[PDB]
């Protein structure tokens, strides 16, 4: 019984890591949106400067 | 007049770029039109003085 409980705990922790992966992916999406906004602003400010 | 013309050019260039609204261009055009009347009046006053 003790061994079976240990196996259950290990499985759950591994699944937790798997979910952390998707969390980090969402963070990446946030940063990408920020970069896109900055790029649009610059590309916008450029021709005026010519 | 030179200064106001330069300002109108900047505002139009920014609107085209996509940083402002039509109302700003309308105000810039009004301000540029006013100085044109003032410049004409100055020449009339000069001729009247002569």
């Amino acid at each position: 019984e003790k061994a079976k409980t240990a196996l259950a705990s290990s499985v759950r922790q591994t699944h937790q890591l798997m979910i952390n992966s998707k969390q980090l992916q969402a963070n990446i999406e946030v940063q990408k949106i920020a970069l896109a906004k900055a790029q649009s602003d610059y590309n916008r400010r450029v021709p005026l400067g010519n | 007049k030179e200064a106001i013309y330069r300002q109108l050019d900047q505002t139009t260039q920014r609107f085209n770029v996509g940083l402002v609204a039509i109302t700003d261009v309308q105000n810039a055009r009004a301000q540029y039109d006013t100085v044109l009347a003032n410049e004409l009046t100055a020449r009339n006053n000069l001729d009247n003085a002569v």
